[PDB]
């Protein structure tokens, strides 16, 4: 077995390949996720697909369990290895204890592998950020991410990815009560913080939204480009 | 390039040193001991108003009668954490006790220099934890508290800092300690020399309070509650 | 320099430098003294505070009841050692029922102390100890090192200004031999006095102390049990 | 085929007072219809607070006390301390249900005083099963002595007595009494009694001959 | 070990005052069969301690030949320790006890005296890991023919003289010669003391068969 | 030791995987390989690299595997490490077999070769394989399929896509050319012999030179073949007969 | 042994008695059959005594854990869960076990039977142990989910009690504790054969 | 004691490039030139088994192996290595033949041959062949003439030349070699292309040739030997 250590401390203290990992999420797709009062929505860009390509393949918002869904940023065949550990350990969860996973647990489970990754032999961390979204069983909405580092922080609203520090900047200034009153309104938060960095076009926005009790819900690029339709209208006018 | 067990001609392990660094990175945290009492406080560091406020877990539960403020990489620290509280139940268990503070963090500093590369398992650690711990707690030793850091050197302190600002908090502990100070003093100081050492001014949901006295278990202190001590500034 | 990453490459000059950087390990550490009567075994060690507020470091620990032990460099190094030693003696009244002889634990710890030095990603103890023991051939004094070395001594002094304690007991090291155990602690202090600057002098803060010999069992005397030993002092001169 | 077991005989006692722990044994080791020895007392003193007492399988007896022996040093280098009478009680427990494949055929019986300096009693099954009580027997004669002080230290099936504490003084003649009793209907009691006491001051052995026949 | 080939007999002990005497037979039998009739199943550990065992004698001859080296290895260090009587009973009661509890014994009942620092030791050791320490000693048959004449003696007379212990021995022999099938007239004498320890020649008890008249 | 590990499974200050993308360049230097899918029908067609009078033909193709009853894939790289992953991706569309009793779907068995080839490039301390592969086939689900791999270990569902040398020149002009939703497999089969006249090397083209297989559903059943040299002959000479048709 | 536990308006009460037996001996007649997780958590024990002692134990130790690594205790499902799956760690080596875990979650009053085959079921009314079958002949005849406190300490008090009178495996103590919304209070300690003299009139 | 280097020593230059299969290609086009012929009705392996003094026992050892009764090997590079290569492929013709018994494909030994050389190119601590084989076989009535090389890599030829000018014995072969030879003729035009690349006077201790055919594989006697050098 192959037993050399590849993270290690530098003389400032800084764990290199640890930061080189995060160099790695901030080349990665815009990825956002905004907790409501009634849903939760995440939202991926960055997609620049060549139209040449079925894009049902390359869909970077994946569904852990019946009430968990997360989306990624960075080295993309490093998240499909993330998403399918926690996969795997949403079901075993429900082996081991009747009950199915608490957003908050998956989200522990995945920084805690992400964490092994940089203090383990013969590896390298993950290249990958991942934004957490789901609802506990009493209800109440969870928004989580974590970092190639192994930590994790509930948010109100998040962006990683490039164009990350614009989004992140962008949501504070623009959530309040107004915006989240409704459901719709919540969904447009999302695109129009996202139509704020990418190369314009609702045809390159993939997101998803679901509800306390409803099972998760992939847009059509049909409902979508309505909501696009409601900023231009509501952009040279307002 | 060199191997992670390798001494500098000084006489020290350049992994551990480095790993002191990084705790030099990490937010200021400050535990003091009281003879009626523990008080362990911390900022929290917010990045952004977006995050959520009681998200942040610097001072957490190991049992009833212990607390434990962390600084450096976080990360690092609930590995560390999660084998501590392993470690109490496993007693528990075994003994049908609670376990004492010192046993407890020596303990811990027993995973302190398991590390390496070569003659070692496939999970073997490849380096230390980028961590300061302090235990803070009640036995029948009275209260105390322990400071460890990743040279797993630990020793008792009667109040001790560890963080970015450790040397500046280190000192307004120095000048401003009696072992006979009471635990309403105990709190305020500490509250008065954090917002000294901090770039952000003190709020109620900017900051993590904890006491562990002999009558009552450790408690988290409520925003509520919080206000009242930050009503004596 | 390029002969000093590894304890498995030898010097041109025919040496091993990781092991005499170990063995620096040990001079930075606080004083320890360690001598013996026909009777007696006696360690002084001075305790160590890195700021006011923080207690003393904990110098001189359990063995067995008839071994203790005082150490010189890295906790853990020191830490893991004592454990091997007091497993040594347990496996030994576990068998045979009878205490471990002094010459045969150290034995043990030369031989398990040279494993390390000799194997590539492995490196040498960072920590000296004295060994004060006693059983069929009466008291003992033991020295052991980051090289696996070993010496039986009638007196020893290791840790940082050690030199000076070193030629205070080779002055007296003949005065030892018919020296009744309260007379024994004083040359043992006297000895440690020396290692301190001129300002400052032994407290019952900062001196540890372990005796075992005929007449009991090895015993650590810490705050108040010392004052005893240091209460008929002759004072410091020059 | 081989037998991993030999039955040595012994019956151990212990009784909790104020103050007072008592731990009691027969002297006679046996095998078969042999003795083997007259002068193998039962007790075992682990700290000056607790005193152990173990029956059965002498070969599962010797060992046992050496790993509590070795189990006491490791848990004091560790702990700064002595390891309490509940501790030790709750230790054996676990040690004995590591085996609960190939078992210490062994009955087991703690004495001493908890930390308020009462006295307490632990009874133990060869597999681990334990709790405290103010009195208990275990071994092969302990059906001889059970009942005995059920009906005085428990005062059970009685109308009008007025329910008297029990005092050190009581309980050892209770104590040589019962096993005066075994001794003239077990086969495998006999010789000679052994009384560890445990008190604040710590543990006082005394001595009375039995039956040698 | 599972089924035991050659076997030996009862061994004999009792301590006398300044030293200790053990007996066994030189017979080594497989099954009924007389097999080997002159050979030794005493040993000499050291100066302080010796050794007679029952049972399997080729468990015998490892157990002599382990304790053997261990004496060796010892004497290498001349460090002033030796192992005492009471050492090697407690070595040898772990080493039996932790073979049986992996289900695969050393088929020998033992006999251990000794002589340290002016007491008498006398040491039992079975297969099981039974260990305890007694004035007289007698394994197997021993245990129901010698033991009872040797307590009896010793009840009457507790310390002896070594010629005392000598003629209670090869009292005790003539016992075990009558009424043993699986024993023979040819035995040793072992002797520790301050001088050390001393193994004796063949011997044979003296026998008397007036009474293969008496049926008239 | 450490002094002769080339640290192979390591991050790069820019966040990258040098090994990985080291193996790209290799990739580059082997043949030309496209697929492109059709509404009736899917196909692979890539450069013979083995070119020479004094080689035997022993073998059905030199680039194009077939790895599943309803499965193919071609490859580009390293020829050795190819076999390798090849033989692996025979052997796992065998164990779902075994396991479900039904034919492992595309996607799926693409995605656990990625596995293996993305678990080379975090642990192991080993060097990638330098090879990207292009799937093509058949499931109940998504129907005809076509997919591309890298030594990343990364994936992606295409209509059309090209590997190996001008392979950035090819995508494009397939970008221009194809017609989505309309194409069929002679419309594919056409663009496949223009595209590579266009990035070949030696100019003419010839039927010693590409190798061409096709993915067809008939009667129920997945029936794939490797174009005879008769075929690919009529195929190159189709698109010649329509070059000297261009000028007036 | 034996063990009763059941739920009605007012919660969940768990009754069981207090005989150890070895053989056709009584070894301990004040044996505690009932460990206290924690303050809304309750386990009941039946069968193999070290086996139940440990095995329990266990759990409580893990539920220990869990509370401190989730900071929001230990749901019933999840602890019955646990358990069932250490014992099905154990296959076919001859743990004998039968136990109740009771206690109150978000999902209400839940009790569960856990065996020591692996066994776990949910609901209303459970018993264990050599004398259950007559525990369950005296619950069945006089229960209703319309029970107050003092009716349902009454039918549990008298469920061991009977079962103890038939039962050669029961009898000692009843020990009854009342699962309310706000943890667990431990109602009585009361002699058998006391009992069974105040129900004869 | 000792325990193995766990890291690849075979790595990917900027280039694309895996220098030390390269640089293993090097060890054997310097290595004694070596030629094979696929001829219709049979197979011909020949070698330059010239040892450069006159004290050696050209009899003691061997270039031209046989690994079964129907296959054959000859190497162009090092001895050392090909020896590995050869015991491990008569390991594979009789695993082979245990669990079908069925003489082995060419076809199928050459990629089980390949595979142990790809293993050399990845695996920790280890250097690849410095090697290539050359691999004849009879099976089903038909002649097979195989290359293996230190990158895994199998080719089927009809002919072809390795070792020192292997350019030049190869253009030889384009204009030489013609489709339906007998196994004869083969014989002769493999010896030609050794002497286009040889260096001294061939004698039949000079030159190492074996044939395959329907009765399986085997070395041609020195006395066969020359009669074709003639
Ligand atoms: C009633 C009294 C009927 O047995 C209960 O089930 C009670 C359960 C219990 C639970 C926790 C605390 C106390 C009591 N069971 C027992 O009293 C139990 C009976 C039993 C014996 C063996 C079994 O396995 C086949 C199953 C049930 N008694 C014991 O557990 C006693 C204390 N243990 C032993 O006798 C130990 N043995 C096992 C092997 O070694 C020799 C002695
Ligand atoms: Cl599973
Ligand atoms: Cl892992
Ligand atoms: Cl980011
Ligand atoms: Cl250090
Ligand atoms: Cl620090
Ligand atoms: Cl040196
Ligand atoms: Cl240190
Ligand atoms: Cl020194
Ligand atoms: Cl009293
Ligand atoms: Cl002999
Ligand atoms: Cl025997
Ligand atoms: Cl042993
Ligand atoms: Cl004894
Ligand atoms: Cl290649
Ligand atoms: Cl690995
Ligand atoms: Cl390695
Ligand atoms: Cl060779
Ligand atoms: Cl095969
Ligand atoms: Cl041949
Ligand atoms: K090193
Ligand atoms: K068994
Ligand atoms: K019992
Ligand atoms: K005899
Ligand atoms: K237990």
């Amino acid at each position: 077995s192959y037993d050399r250590a590849i993270t290690v401390f530098s003389p400032d203290g800084h764990l290199f390949q640890v930061e080189y990992a995060q160099e790695a999420v901030k080349k990665g797709s815009t990825a956002v996720g905004v907790r409501g009062k009634d849903i939760v929505v995440l939202g991926v860009e960055k997609k620049s697909v060549a139209k040449l390509q079925d894009e049902r393949t390359v869909r970077k918002i994946c569904a852990l369990d019946d009430n968990v869904c997360m989306a990624f940023a960075g080295l993309t065949a490093d998240a499909r290895i993330v998403i399918n550990r926690a996969r795997v350990e949403c079901q075993s969860h429900r082996l081991t204890v009747e009950d199915p996973v608490t957003v908050e647990y998956i989200t522990r489970y995945i920084a805690s592998l992400k964490q092994r990754y940089t203090q383990s032999n013969g590896r390298r961390p993950f290249g990958i950020s991942a934004l957490i979204v789901g609802f506990d069983f009493d209800g109440t909405p969870r928004l989580y991410q974590t970092d190639p580092s192994g930590t994790y922080h509930a948010w109100k609203a998040n962006a990683i990815g490039r164009g990350a520090k614009s989004v992140r900047e962008f949501l504070e200034k623009n959530y309040t009560d107004d915006a989240i009153e409704t459901d719709d309104l919540t969904i447009k938060l999302v695109i129009k913080a996202l139509l704020e960095v990418v190369q314009s076009g609702g045809k390159n926005i993939e997101l998803a939204v679901m509800r306390r009790d409803q099972p998760l819900k992939i847009l059509n690029p049909e409902e979508i480009e309505k909501y696009v339709a409601e900023i231009e209208k509501e952009k040279e006018e307002n | 390039d060199r191997g992670v067990n390798t001494f500098s001609p000084e006489g020290r392990l350049f992994q551990v040193e480095y790993a002191i660094e990084a705790i030099k990175l990490g937010s200021t945290a400050i535990g003091i001991q009281t003879s009626e009492g523990v008080c362990l406080a911390v900022e929290k560091r917010i990045t952004s108003p977006l995050m959520e406020p009681s998200s942040i877990e610097k001072i957490v539960e190991i049992d009833a009668h212990i607390g434990c403020a962390m600084s450096g990489l976080i990360a690092d620290a609930k590995t560390l954490i999660d084998k501590a509280r392993v470690e109490t139940q496993n007693h528990w268990f075994t003994y049908n006790e609670t376990m004492t503070v010192e046993s407890v963090t020596q303990a811990v500093s027993n995973l302190a220099l398991q590390f390496g590369e070569e003659d070692a398992d496939p999970g073997a650690m490849s380096r230390p934890f980028g961590v300061a711990l302090l235990f803070g707690g009640v036995d029948e030793k009275g209260p105390q508290l322990f400071h460890m850091d990743p040279s797993g050197t630990f020793v008792q302190c009667d109040a001790r800092a560890i963080g970015s600002a450790s040397e500046g908090a280190q000192s307004s502990l120095q000048e401003v300690y009696h072992k006979s100070m009471t635990l309403k003093e105990a709190i305020k100081s500490s509250l008065i020399i954090l917002k000294q050492v901090m770039e952000e001014k003190l709020n109620a949901t900017n900051i993590e309070l904890a006491t562990v006295q002999p009558g009552q278990n450790f408690h988290m202190f409520t925003k509520e509650e919080l206000e009242e001590v930050i009503k004596d500034i | 320099n390029q002969y000093d990453n590894d304890v498995t490459v030898w010097s041109p000059q025919g040496r091993i430098h990781q092991i005499e950087y170990a063995m620096e390990a040990v001079k930075q550490g606080s004083a320890t003294v360690g001598l013996k009567s026909k009777t007696h075994a006696v360690l002084v060690a001075l305790k160590r505070a890195q700021s006011e507020l923080a207690a003393h470091q904990k110098k001189i620990l359990h063995v067995d009841n008839h071994i203790g032990i005082s150490i010189a460099g890295l906790t853990a190094d020191a830490r893991l050692l004592c454990n091997f030693m007091r497993q040594e003696c347990l496996d030994s009244r576990f068998v045979f029922d009878r205490p471990l002889p002094v010459s045969r634990l150290v034995s043990l710890i030369g031989s398990k102390t040279q494993i390390p030095t000799q194997r590539y990603g492995r490196r040498p103890y960072g920590v000296g100890l004295l060994i004060a023991g006693y059983d069929d051939m009466g008291p003992h004094i033991f020295q052991t090192c980051p090289s696996a070395n070993y010496f039986d001594c009638r007196a020893m002094s290791i840790g940082a200004r050690s030199q000076s304690a070193r030629t205070y007991l080779e002055r007296h090291m003949s005065e030892f031999m018919e020296c009744n155990l309260d007379e024994l602690v004083k040359h043992g202090l006297r000895a440690l006095r020396e290692t301190l600057p001129a300002e400052q002098d032994l407290t019952t803060k900062n001196v540890s102390i372990g005796i075992v010999g005929k007449d009991l069992e090895f015993t650590i005397y810490d705050d108040d049990d010392v004052s005893p030993f240091l209460d008929g002092l002759e004072e410091r001169p020059q | 085929r081989f037998s991993p077991y030999a039955f040595n005989g012994g019956t151990v006692l212990a009784i909790a007072g104020e103050d007072f722990s008592i731990v009691a044994s027969d002297t006679r080791l046996s095998e078969g219809f042999s003795i083997h020895t007259r002068d193998s007392p039962k007790c075992y003193k682990l700290t000056d607070k607790t005193v152990i007492g173990c029956s059965g399988f002498h070969g599962d007896c010797l060992t046992l006390t050496k790993i509590i022996e070795a189990r006491l040093k490791m848990y004091k280098h560790s702990n700064n301390k002595a390891m309490t009478t509940g501790a030790i009680a709750a230790m054996l427990s676990t040690i004995l249900y590591s085996r609960r494949f190939f078992p210490y055929y062994v009955y087991n019986i703690i004495g001493g005083l908890d930390e308020e300096g009462k006295g307490a009693v632990y009874s133990f099954d060869p597999v681990g099963s334990y709790q405290r009580d103010s009195f208990k027997a275990g071994g092969s004669a302990s059906a001889m002595l059970q009942p005995l002080l059920d009906n005085q230290v428990g005062f059970k099936n009685m109308q009008n007595v007025e329910h008297v504490p029990l005092t050190l003084d009581r309980a050892m003649r209770l104590v040589k009494d019962v096993f005066i009793s075994a001794a003239e209907r077990d086969v495998y009691t006999g010789d000679a009694l052994r009384i560890c006491i445990v008190t604040k001051e710590g543990i006082r052995e005394e001595t009375v001959p039995l039956r040698k026949d | 070990t599972q089924n035991p080939m050659v076997t030996g007999t009862s061994v004999l002990g009792v301590k006398f005052d300044g030293g200790v005497v053990i007996a066994a037979d030189m017979l080594g039998s497989y099954g009924s069969l007389a097999r080997f009739r002159n050979i030794s199943r005493i040993m000499r550990v050291n100066d302080s301690t010796m050794l007679g065992a029952s049972g399997d004698y080729a468990d015998f001859q490892y157990l002599k030949q382990v304790l053997g080296q261990m004496v060796i290895d010892e004497e290498l260090l001349g460090d002033g320790h030796s192992y005492s009587p009471r050492a090697i009973h407690s070595w040898l009661t772990r080493a039996m006890y932790s073979r049986r509890s992996k289900m695969n014994p050393l088929w020998n009942t033992m006999v251990i005296g000794g002589y340290a620092d002016g007491e008498s030791f006398l040491g039992y050791v079975d297969m099981l890991g039974v260990a305890y320490e007694a004035p007289s000693l007698a394994t197997g048959y021993g245990a129901y023919l010698a033991q009872p004449l040797l307590r009896e003696v010793l009840e009457k007379q507790p310390v002896l003289s070594q010629t005392e212990a000598r003629e209670l021995v090869e009292r005790c022999m003539r016992v075990l010669y009558y009424r043993d099938a699986r024993s023979y007239n040819r035995f040793q004498i072992a002797t520790v003391t301050e001088k050390g320890v001393e193994i004796e020649g063949p011997l044979s008890a003296q026998t008397n068969w007036d009474i293969a008249h008496m049926i008239s | 030791s450490r002094r002769y590990d080339s640290r192979t499974t390591i991050f790069s200050p820019e966040g990258r995987l040098y090994q990985v993308e080291y193996a790209m360049e290799a990739i580059g230097h082997a043949g030309t390989c496209l697929g492109i899918l059709a509404n009736d029908g899917v196909l692979l067609a890539a450069e013979r690299r083995n070119i020479h009078k004094l080689l035997d033909e022993v073998f059905f193709s030199e680039k194009i595997y077939k790895l599943n009853e309803d499965m193919a894939c071609s490859v580009a790289g390293i020829t050795s490490d190819a076999n390798v992953l090849t033989n692996e991706l025979r052997l796992i569309a065998q164990r779902y077999l075994l396991q479900y009793q039904e034919p492992i779907p595309c996607e799926q068995l693409v995605t656990a070769l990625c596995d293996i080839k993305q678990a080379y490039t975090q642990f192991g301390g080993k060097r990638p394989f330098g090879v990207s592969l292009l799937y093509i086939g058949w499931d109940k689900h998504y129907g005809f399929q076509l997919y591309q791999s890298d030594p990343s270990g990364n994936y992606g569902g295409w209509k059309a896509t090209c590997i190996g040398n001008n392979s950035a020149a090819a995508v494009s002009m397939l970008k221009q050319d194809y017609k989505e939703g309309e194409m069929t497999l002679k419309s594919a089969l056409a663009l496949a012999v223009k595209v590579l006249n266009k990035t070949m090397d030696v100019s003419k083209l010839s039927a010693e030179k590409v190798e061409i297989a096709t993915l067809t559903r008939e009667s129920g059943k997945t029936v794939i073949r490797v174009l005879k040299q008769k075929e690919v002959e009529q195929l190159i000479k189709k698109h010649e007969e329509e070059e000297a048709k261009a000028e007036r | 042994t034996t063990t009763l536990a059941f739920k009605f308006q007012h919660g969940v009460i768990v009754a069981v008695d207090s005989r150890a037996t070895a053989g056709s001996y009584i070894s301990s007649l004040r044996m505690n059959k009932v460990i206290e997780i924690n303050p809304y958590l309750l386990g009941t024990m039946s069968g193999c005594a070290a086996d139940c002692q440990y095995w329990e134990r266990l759990l409580a130790k893990e539920c220990r854990l869990y509370y401190l690594r989730n900071g929001e205790r230990i749901s019933v499902s999840a602890a019955s869960k646990l358990l069932s799956n250490m014992m099905l760690q154990y296959r076919g080596m001859g743990l004998s076990m039968g136990s109740m875990i009771c206690g109150w979650d978000k999902k209400g009053p839940g009790l569960y039977y856990v065996d020591d085959n692996g066994t776990r079921l949910s609901g209303q009314m459970f018993s264990t142990g050599s004398g259950n079958t007559y525990a369950y002949g005296v619950m069945d005849s006089g229960y209703r989910q319309d029970l107050s406190p003092e009716e349902a300490y009454d039918l549990g008090r008298r469920a061991i009690a009977y079962a103890t009178h038939r039962d050669n495996y029961s009898g000692g103590v009843v020990n009854m504790y009342h699962m309310k919304e706000d943890g667990w209070v431990k109602v009585e300690s009361s002699d058998v054969s006391d009992l069974l003299y105040k129900y004869g009139e | 004691a000792k325990r193995g280097y766990s890291f690849s020593l075979t790595t990917f230059s900027p280039s694309g490039k895996l220098v030390q299969i390269e640089y293993a290609l090097a060890a054997v086009a310097g290595g004694a030139p070596s030629v094979g012929i696929k001829a219709a009705n049979g197979v011909v392996l020949a070698t330059e088994k010239k040892q450069k003094s006159i004290l050696y026992d050209e009899r003691s050892v061997h270039k031209v192996e046989p690994i079964t009764k129907h296959i054959g090997l000859v190497y162009s590079g090092m001895g050392p290595d090909y020896r590995v290569l050869v015991h491990r492929a008569r390991k594979l013709a009789q695993q082979y033949y245990l669990v079908y018994q069925e003489p082995i494909p060419t076809a199928q030994l050459v990629q089980r041959v390949a595979s142990v050389m790809q293993e050399y190119t990845q695996s920790g601590g280890v250097r690849p062949f410095g090697v290539s084989l050359l691999i004849c076989g009879w099976n089903e009535g038909r002649p097979y003439l195989f290359q293996s090389d230190p990158s895994g890599a199998y080719f089927a030829w009809k002919a072809t030349a390795m070792g020192k000018n292997y350019v030049n014995g190869k253009t030889f072969l384009e204009k030489r070699y013609n489709e339906d030879l007998e196994l004869e003729d083969a014989i002769h035009t493999a010896i030609l292309t050794l002497k286009e690349s040889f260096e001294g006077q061939m004698t039949e201790d000079n030159i190492e040739v074996g044939i395959c055919n329907e009765a399986g594989f085997r070395r041609l006697t020195p006395t066969e030997v020359r009669d074709y050098l003639a």
